[PDB]
């Protein structure tokens, strides 16, 4: 709430992951880029599940 | 950690109970 357009940004990072679970079916994660993506969509969903544990930002 | 009794529920939880109550007083 403070601070707003915080959320854009973590969307930005979460939505490939969106895409990445559902290549998740197969071997895919063959290079690094990839591996990074994702590890950058789990530190932002992380952080989105701590904010949410507050009432403004839920 | 997490919050295992939040604020709005809680507080929801409270008014449906209080709701029910007065409701099966009638």
């Amino acid at each position: 709430r403070t601070l707003p357009d915080l959320l854009p940004l973590f969307k930005t990072f979460i939505l490939p992951l969106e895409r990445i679970v559902e290549g998740l079916n197969k071997s895919s994660i063959c290079d690094s880029k990839a591996m990074d993506s994702l590890q950058m969509g789990l530190n932002a969903l992380l952080i989105l599940r701590n904010l949410a544990q507050d009432t403004d930002s839920v | 950690s997490k919050v295992i009794v939040p604020q709005t529920v809680r507080l929801a939880e409270e008014l449906e109970r209080q709701q029910l109550l007065e409701k099966r007083k009638k």
